[PDB]
């Protein structure tokens, strides 16, 4: 049986997946308590007599956000061992959350997994959510996914990750933590999914005609990229792409493995009846820079392989129609030595929508996971904000005094800019 | 006493085969739940070429669905006519292929194909005699493309006095629905042109425009598609299973479309396809029939016939059907354009007739086309290949499981040697 | 299940058979030919008449006069 | 077993066609639905000339509906007899002719041209042997004149002895349908005096005036003009589609009424009109069908023919009447008016008689008249050409997409010509 | 599948198309709400199930005139993104509608263009709704026109344009817009249409004895004229007359397409039962020089040609008798070399009545648009106007400030003279 595993690591991944387990539960029928009134084997254990379990640990330094899931509404769904707190938190500091702190906690983490790995039949692959700007995304993430691939070798690690914005961020030592984080998951994990958090504001002031957007907005709209990410493991379709499909026909590089996100209906429910939503509609919106969900403009760069996951009301044809005029669309360019660029999948399961949820319901919907060249503008970009503060070593007497050497910091610098250099010989011309 | 053995590999061809058995066990009268209820008598004597009798009256048809994901095994087994298989041939992986052509070569197929060796092994020793071995598989895929072509080369070689009948569909030329078409199709191919003894080619699209064009339905679904794909399945055996004027099995049309040992590729399609706003107003006789056979939109290969000379056809028609209309109409399309057909060939085109045609439709015919037109095809997978091999992309992961990259160039040689020997016989 | 048994068409048999003439009329299915309508209709001048007069309100034999 | 292909081009020829297959539905006893009616069987001895056996004794007409602007075909498939012919047949346009000319025949009309041809070589060797091919269009307009004239030219070029029989309306001598009417007319006769074989002139203000004076119909319109336009066409047919005491063809008119190849324009009169009223009074004798078709009231072409001599005349008279009585009838005319009649040709009026009249007719007849009268309405158009063309007016648009101004040279010159040969003859 | 998608721009526009789309509901029987209780397709989309949205944009920059339809009975009718809105507007300043303000929402208004096209199968043509006299209408509908030429190639442009009145006038500077904008319009529209206020105030004041009219009740009757225009492909008839026949039977020479418009049947409810409505009359009275839309004479000038385009229970014996009687007519005379004067049209189908409007319900009606020599008159005029308003730069400074060069003034002072001079040499025998 298809199963997926889901390590939620730092606030970011805790409020996204306090937002995302929020979804599944409305999707296949489960209440709050944990019972239902077979798809569910996806994302649930069936435990005992009538009860679904989470295949997922919520774990960060930081208990106060981890003491609103025990004693919030889902209190009653996840394992109470699976919640996993610390003492104090890594406070930005990547120093503390991969050495000082994250040393103590990480043994425990393995512990709880071995438990998830152990009663699973067939296991695809895991989900990593995380913020590379904090001291527990980055440090603990970074130490986690150091001991995933010792243990659970050539398995795939979708780590959908929450990078800083170009222009609008809120932690001053975000570039710092975002470099070091880098460093550990450009070589472990087998596709990253960059978050933006500007995109998203962007896309609910525009779209949603929300003037005034908080996070809880912002991680349901994730939520519905990671549901349509695992809606062929779930639910039927025409054409099924299973997560370790996704691999095998997104990255062409071991180092280029980086992609967008684009959710194409995002419309209120005022907006939704006088639009006519046809498929080649939202698939003409998808490509469009407004409905990404990074701030990077994909004109600037040339998009490498992209896969389209049609969830609802789709027929195979309208699909064949939309994709070739997409293709002879002039914006839209491919690289020269892939001239098959798309992937598409079909799932029949129109998207569920929660209450309260700013989206209305849609019959059609397209998840697009982009790799393109234009990603080393979002790396050149944060680049340039490492280079200023190191160049008079603003505060690394926080990361040298917790473990972390001096020279750390280095190649990291020289292996982001290796990723850089690497990023811009393959969308050269041949 | 002909029987053929059905095995069915990947998504692709496990939902094609799904809507296959749905056909034929509509065309010999089982219902769903595998009894005998049609009112033909012509149906019950060869049962045996696709079907095996069970106790109490069951019939079973001779299926073996193998694949590496439980996904389509379910997508089947749900729908209707799918019950009819038997538990012990739902062969299947947990890990899946994941489009990849080496894993379903060596890493995954190979816990597998000893599995499934023993379910052929098994069906092929039940029957009397072998006349083929049926497999309907895709090329761009990995499950069907990749574990499948293993297969091909396992039954042939334990097995080397049987026809196989790899029905494969082929990447499309307006869309691509994976992105590892060109390094999945390539070495596919590879694989067929020695261990097949003849292949069907296939694509999406052609059946698309048939769909629209011709028969204008606005919105075909996979099972439309499907459909048409397994109307050619019906055709290819229609001499076999019922009886026939002019009698036609697969090793007769094998001799003569194939004039060359690697030639055995063809283009295929389905003749009598009309829109139900023109149903009531065509007019179907046999000089009908046989325009709509050579026109370029009918066929279900993205080659257009018209660039390429017919090194050999053969007509499949069904039906009560004057045997000289029949002839006298492919003696017409011989030579009212007989530079589209190969002068050093007289007589390129066969007729076979049988007198027993589909439920509903008394005049039917299916087309097989060993044109040289086909070229184009392979020549756009190979500068598709061409493309991304000398950039490495997509690499890392088929090298990943032994298969190194000696065998890639090997397999844009041999590409390149069918298209040669292809475009050898236009002048 | 898909978008095909909300669009209505089920199995496409009917198309492949040939049997259309079963089915209940007014059967647009997934027709294009079928399913157009366009350019309205109105009556205009066609009201009350028909040319029947080559084959044997108007003529003269609407002439009127004096009352007698 | 003689076989003609209809072609209708633009509003003014699907509107007049759908009134010609109105008549010939009814006479020949079809329905609505394309089931056979009638009450006798002299009506199926001759069906395969306008229509094409289906299926379940459905009867397709041989008309290829075809136009630039899609609203008129929805105003035939809305009409009664619209369900008769074949949606294949039902090619269209999309953006719609505009009433210009070049337009109509270069940018539009190229890639409508194609798709045209496909559908009429498909139904020209569907038959055994053409007897010809018939159109119906107006000269004026863009849609039928643009389109219809180089579809006109493209048949010919690919069926050279095969026939023409165009039935063209010419723009008005009083008033203006289109401004555009003599730059449309000038063009159009440019084309049809190589291609076309048969021109029959038809004038809408001819109608009109033969509705409002011969037979006294207050509210004419174009359903009414049409049918006796639709009157004509099958008249000219009737024996090609009955048998007959005097039996003549489209060749058996084309010999006789064509003197010089440059002269082929026609003036044509239908017979047995008569007001509601005015029936009982009127008897039905051979001679008062003659008296009546002589008149240059009659006539539905503008010109006037007592301005010009009759080079030729042919009458096509339907009914059960004696073969002396159509003939004496003819000497009395050739005799009482021998000043309106050529001397260097003598016996000018050709006969035939065929015995099915129309329906609800005892006795018809036809008339075509090739007089040297109808270079008065030439001249007329040519006159407002050489306004036009000097200050060019309404020109930029035909030299938009390309057709320069040397054309409107040699479209004059052909036309001055033209003109000039029948004034030639005239002396 | 036909397709017409209008554009309003300014006031004059929107107001325009408020009593535009009223009637265009009222035709096919659309509730307000946007669902009906495959005539409609060339105006309005089929939306999902049971909802219609109109094939318009109201854009403006000043946002009084939007938002009375988004408060209006019609807010649930149009689509929330398709009226487009602005923070100040133009202000009569041509050079900010053009250059300063109006450049930041051509943007947006172009990207809803592109969807509404991209909506269509077959797009027939596009309908523009301005008055030249205003900032929004002159400046703003001169970016718009000139930016769908580069984008909508060869696509017919019907812009109805009201004109600025010869003796009365609402603004200062409405000669200085005139002719800025008709520098633009000349070379863009493909054809344009004349309005005046006063000529179609003299009509209201004639036939329809209202004293008092208002812009309710003048733009009702310049919408029953377009819809009349576009009647051809909503409805079908004996001689049909689409978007492309008015391109090309009107306008013969590359610069000469300024036409005027006339409505035949215009009487209030009690003058109907008394009037006998026959072709014969209203013909006549189409052409008679109280009945135009823009106050120019017609007997000044020589019609170039004219298009009758009938609705409603009209046979095609009559418009050909009536025809022929208008051409013998001494009154009037047409130009020498267009001897074929006229083109014809008739629909089956009568227009509908908006409740409580003034007109009557009418079996038959004429769209009465015609092209005339007399254009020069109504140009002049303005060209007048504005030279002696340019003679000591009078309202340039305002102009100037915004971006604009003072060189752009003199190039449509020559462009008009230009114009001018056409119409006397064409019209010349
Ligand atoms: N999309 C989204 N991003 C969030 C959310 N909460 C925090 N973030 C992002 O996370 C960044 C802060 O880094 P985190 O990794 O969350 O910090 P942390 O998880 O508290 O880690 P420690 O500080 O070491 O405890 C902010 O800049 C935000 O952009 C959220 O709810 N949704
Ligand atoms: N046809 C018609 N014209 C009107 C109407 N209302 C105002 N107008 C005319 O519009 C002219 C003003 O020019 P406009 O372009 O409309 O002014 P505007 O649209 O408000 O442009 P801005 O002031 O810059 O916002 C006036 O001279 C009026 O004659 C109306 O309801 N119908
Ligand atoms: N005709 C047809 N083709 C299909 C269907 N499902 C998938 N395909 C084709 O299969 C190809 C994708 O390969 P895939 O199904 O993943 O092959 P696999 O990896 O061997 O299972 C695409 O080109 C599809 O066009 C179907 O139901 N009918
Ligand atoms: N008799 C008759 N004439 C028609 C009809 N429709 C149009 N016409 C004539 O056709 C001429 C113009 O035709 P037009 O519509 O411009 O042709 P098109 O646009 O090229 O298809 C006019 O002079 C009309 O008299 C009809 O139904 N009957
Ligand atoms: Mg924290």
């Amino acid at each position: 049986m298809r199963e997926v595993i889901s390590i939620h690591i730092g606030q970011a991944g805790i409020q996204v997946g306090n937002a995302c387990w929020e979804l599944y539960c409305l999707e296949h029928g489960i209440q709050p308590d944990g019972q239902m009134p077979d798809a569910f084997n996806t994302f649930f254990s069936e435990t005992g007599a009538g009860k679904h379990v989470p295949r997922c640990i919520f774990l960060d330094l930081e208990p106060t956000v981890v003491d609103e899931v025990r004693t919030g509404t889902y209190r009653q769904l996840f394992h109470p061992e699976q919640l996993i707190s610390g003492k104090e938190d890594a406070a930005n500091n990547f120093a503390r959350g991969h050495y000082t702190i994250g040393k103590e906690i990480v043994d425990l983490a393995l512990d709880r997994i071995r438990k998830l790995a152990d009663n699973c039949t067939g296991l695809q692959g895991f989900l990593v959510f995380n913020a590379v700007g904090g001291g527990t995304g980055s440090g603990l993430g970074s130490l986690l996914l150091e001991r995933l691939s010792v243990d659970y070798g050539k398995k795939s690690k979708l780590g959908f990750t929450v990078y800083p914005s170009p222009q609008v961020s809120t932690a001053v030592v975000e570039p710092y933590n975002s470099v070091l984080s880098t460093h550990s998951l450009l070589e472990h994990t087998d596709v990253a999914v960059m978050l933006d958090n500007e995109a998203i504001y962007d896309i609910c002031r525009r779209s949603l005609d929300i003037e005034r957007p908080t996070y809880t907005n912002l991680n349901r709209l994730i939520a519905q990229v990671i549901s349509s990410l695992t809606a062929s493991l779930r639910f039927d379709g025409a054409l099924n792409v299973d997560i370790t499909e996704f691999q095998t026909n997104l990255v062409p590089y071991p180092r280029i493995h980086f992609m967008l996100s684009s959710y194409a209906p995002i419309i209120s429910a005022e907006k939704a009846y006088h639009e006519q939503l046809s498929v080649a509609e939202i698939t003409n919106a998808a490509f469009e820079p407004a409905s990404m969900m990074v701030k990077c403009d994909p004109r600037h760069g040339k998009y490498m392989a992209c896969c389209l996951m049609y969830r609802g009301d789709v027929v195979p044809k309208d699909v064949n129609a939309s994709v070739a005029t997409i293709k002879t669309k002039r914006t839209i360019q491919f690289v020269d030595w892939c001239p098959t660029g798309f992937k598409c999948g079909i799932n029949y399961q129109p998207p569920t929508v929660v209450p309260g949820g700013d989206l209305a319901k849609v019959q059609r919907a397209v998840c697009m996971i982009s790799n393109s060249t234009a990603i080393g503008e979002i790396f050149s970009r944060l680049d340039h904000k490492f280079d200023l503060m190191y160049a008079k070593r603003a505060f690394v007497h926080w990361y040298v005094g917790e473990g972390m050497e001096e020279g750390e910091f280095s190649e990291a610098r020289e292996d982001l800019a290796a990723l850089e250099k690497d990023f811009e010989e393959v969308g050269a011309e041949s | 006493m002909r029987e053929i053995v059905h095995i069915q590999g990947g998504q692709c061809g496990n939902q094609i085969g799904a809507k296959f058995w749905e056909v034929v066990s509509d065309e010999h009268g089982i219902d769903p739940t595998g009894t005998y209820h049609g009112d033909s008598d012509l149906q019950l004597e060869r049962i045996n070429v696709y079907f095996n009798e069970a106790t109490g009256g069951r019939y079973v048809p001779r299926a073996i669905l193998m694949d590496l994901e439980p996904g389509t095994m379910d997508s089947v087994r749900s729908g209707p006519y799918g019950q009819i298989f038997r538990p012990d041939n739902f062969v299947f992986g947990q890990t899946g292929a994941g489009n990849n052509w080496a894993k379903g070569h060596y890493t995954e197929g190979a816990e597998l194909i000893d599995s499934v060796l023993d379910v052929v092994r098994k069906e092929a020793e039940s029957c009397d005699c072998l006349q083929g071995f049926q497999v309907c598989h895709s090329l761009g895929g990995g499950t069907g493309s990749g574990m499948g072509t293993l297969l091909i080369s396992k039954i042939r070689e334990e097995y080397p006095d049987r026809m196989m009948l790899t029905f494969s569909v082929v990447p499309s030329p307006k869309v691509s629905d994976t992105v590892v078409e060109p390094y999945n199709a390539t070495l596919s191919v590879h694989q067929l042109v020695e261990n097949a003894d003849e292949c069907m080619v296939l694509d999406n699209e052609a059946l698309y425009d048939i769909c629209f064009r011709t028969l204008k339905l606005t919105t075909p679904t996979f099972g439309d598609l499907n459909h048409l794909i397994s109307a050619v399945m019906s055709g290819i055996t229609c001499c076999l299973r019922f009886p026939g004027q002019l009698n036609a099995d697969l090793r007769k049309l094998a001799v003569n479309l194939i004039p060359f040992p690697r030639l055995h590729f063809f283009m295929v399609g389905f003749t009598p396809l009309t829109s139900r706003g023109s149903q009531q107003y065509r007019a179907l006789t046999v000089p009908e029939l046989t325009q709509q056979m050579w026109d370029a939109k009918n066929m279900m290969c993205a080659a257009d016939p018209r660039h390429g000379r017919y090194l050999t056809a053969s007509a499949l028609f069904r039906g009560r059907m004057s045997t000289k209309e029949v002839d006298e109409q492919m003696l017409n399309v011989q030579n009212k354009n007989s530079s589209y057909f190969v002068e050093w060939i007289p007589n390129n085109v066969k007729s076979s007739v049988c007198d027993i045609p589909p439920k509903g439709l008394k005049m039917s015919a299916t087309f097989i086309g060993n044109s040289t037109a086909i070229q184009e095809m392979f020549k756009r997978v190979s500068e598709q290949f061409t493309a991304m091999f000398r950039r490495k992309a997509f690499l890392h992961w088929y090298t990943g499981e032994g298969m190194d990259e000696m065998e890639f160039t090997e397999a844009e040689s041999n590409m390149n040697d069918l298209v040669s020997e292809y475009q050898q016989y236009q002048d | 299940p898909g978008p095909e048994q909300r669009r209505g068409r089920q199995d496409l048999f009917d198309v492949v058979q040939h049997t259309v003439h079963l089915k209940p009329q007014g059967y647009t299915g997934g027709d294009q030919w079928l399913e157009h309508k366009g350019k309205g209709n109105a009556p205009g001048p066609e009201q009350r008449r028909g040319r029947r007069d080559l084959a044997d309100g108007d003529a003269w034999l609407d002439a009127k006069g004096k009352r007698r």
